[PDB]
């Protein structure tokens, strides 16, 4: 059966703290952060806990990143974890995309996604077998499974907030243990966009029209002289 | 006027510990003998017990397997009669000073 | 017809002073944007100033889109500044509103 001494840990070799963004000395007393109405549909609000989580990982926007997980027995590092695993959001946000959408990953059996209902070693049957009666209704449906022999990652959004990734080891041949963990990342983006429907070309043509109006106004300035 | 080898860091203490000054302010009127001891010890290497405080203050939980030495101001000459007490909660049944 | 008056206006020192002021405020924008706080927060001033700067540069290119290219095709500083205008206008046109395929950002401080 399961071996109870095993556990999974996500590395935090450099954290967002101990520099000019956030300090560890302040977060534990209700340092609560904001959700900009992007999880499901209003005024959502998230409470980070330092004692449960600590100083979260730091990542940047539009960077192909995967978490690297280690297997621990009796509190001892022994081997990094290599099997297929999935991530999810407890808050329920969708503001992050995935890598290559299972087509270049050579999937062939219509891979199931985060819409079938909780994923674990029981419910999961892979898409790299040769199951015969559901080949594809799939040009480019994404591949919500990381690790393993594929090389797909998460591209991050521009929300500029903290994420609580609920990670589950998924392969049913690594162990009988339902290996599950919860870890925290924080994105640091570049620039939000508030340009709306006025485009750069639209403002350009507005400026050209205004400048031609100024020229047509300054023509009588020469005419009267 | 006394300090030691090292600071709160460079000793592996992930979180905030308790120092002599902190425990003296913790105990308002009781004498210095009952201020600290094995009945009130909590480790610095905790991540779950006391505090994520600032790191860099002088560290006095000195022991073996640590190099922690004592230090006095260089200028004036004086004497400081110290009594040494073991802080471990589960070493022996009695008081050893 | 009115080309003489247009050249008199462009020889007037007030337009040069205004455009120098706009690009010096652009230099200060780059100085504040090399930081991280003003890069994406407290940046409404950054947005409106950048819109003003690109409007001014579009006006300068509209002044250089005259028949003067007959001299701006063989001279010294002139070909340099019109080429600078072209390789300024095109990259932020495909960057600020991109909607396209690209690797990453490496020509923001370069454009500034
Ligand atoms: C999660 O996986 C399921 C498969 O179990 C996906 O359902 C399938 O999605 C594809 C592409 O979205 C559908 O093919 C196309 O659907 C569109 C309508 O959206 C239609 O116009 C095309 O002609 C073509 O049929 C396919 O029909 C659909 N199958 C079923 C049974 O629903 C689903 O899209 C995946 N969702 C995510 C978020 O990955
Ligand atoms: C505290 O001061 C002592 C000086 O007594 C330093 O002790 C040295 O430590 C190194 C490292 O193990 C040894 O190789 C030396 O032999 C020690 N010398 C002596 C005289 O003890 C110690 O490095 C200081 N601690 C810190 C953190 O700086
Ligand atoms: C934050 O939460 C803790 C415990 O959940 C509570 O003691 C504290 O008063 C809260 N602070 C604020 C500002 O809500």
């Amino acid at each position: 059966g399961c071996d109870m001494t095993k556990k999974i840990v996500v590395q935090n070799k450099i954290s967002a703290c101990t520099m000019g963004i956030l300090n560890p000395v302040q977060l534990q007393k209700n340092y609560t952060y904001t959700i900009e109405k992007e999880a499901y549909d209003d005024d959502l609000i998230v409470f980070y806990e330092y004692k449960d989580l600590g100083c979260p990982r730091l990542v940047y926007y539009d960077k192909p990143w995967k978490p690297v997980v280690e297997l621990w027995k009796n509190g001892i590092v022994e081997e990094i974890m290599n099997a297929e695993y999935v991530i999810s959001e407890i808050n329920g946000l969708v503001t992050y995309s995935y890598s290559l959408t299972a087509a270049t990953a050579n999937c062939r059996s219509q891979p199931q996604n985060w819409s079938t209902f909780l994923w674990n070693r029981e419910n999961y049957v892979s898409c790299h077998e040769d199951n015969k009666d559901n080949p594809l209704l799939w040009p480019n449906v994404e591949y919500q499974v990381l690790g393993g022999q594929t090389n797909n990652k998460i591209i991050f959004g521009q929300r500029n907030g903290i994420y609580t990734f609920h990670l589950s080891v998924v392969d049913p041949y690594y162990s009988y243990c339902n290996l599950n963990t919860i870890f925290s990342v924080y994105v640091h983006g570049a620039l939000p966009v508030t340009k709306f429907q006025p485009l750069l070309t639209i403002l350009l043509m507005v400026t050209t029209t205004l400048l031609t109006a100024w020229l047509a106004y300054a023509i009588p300035k020469q005419l009267r002289s | 006027d006394y300090t030691f080898n090292s600071t709160m860091e460079q000793n592996g203490c992930i979180n905030e510990a308790q120092t002599w000054d902190s425990m003296i302010e913790e105990n308002p009127d009781i004498p210095l003998d009952d201020v600290w001891g094995p009945q009130n010890y909590r480790p610095c290497f905790s991540y779950a017990i006391g505090k994520p405080g600032d790191l860099g203050q002088p560290y006095e939980i000195l022991n073996y397997s640590n190099k922690n030495h004592i230090k006095w101001p260089m200028t004036y000459a004086g004497m400081y009669v110290y009594r040494l007490k073991i802080l471990d909660p589960n070493y022996s049944f009695c008081n050893l000073t | 017809e009115c080309q003489a008056y247009f050249r008199k206006v462009i020889k007037s020192t007030f337009f040069q002073i205004v455009m120098i002021t706009t690009v010096t405020t652009n230099s200060f924008l780059l100085v504040l944007g090399t930081n991280y706080d003003i890069q994406f927060e407290f940046f409404r001033t950054f947005e409106v100033s950048e819109l003003f700067f690109v409007s001014v540069y579009v006006c300068e290119f509209l002044m250089k889109v005259y028949v003067d290219p007959i001299t701006y095709w063989k001279d010294g500083y002139n070909i340099l500044d019109v080429i600078i205008l072209i390789i300024l206008t095109i990259p932020y046109l495909l960057r600020k509103i991109k909607g396209n395929h690209s690797a990453y950002l490496h020509f923001a401080d370069g454009i500034q």
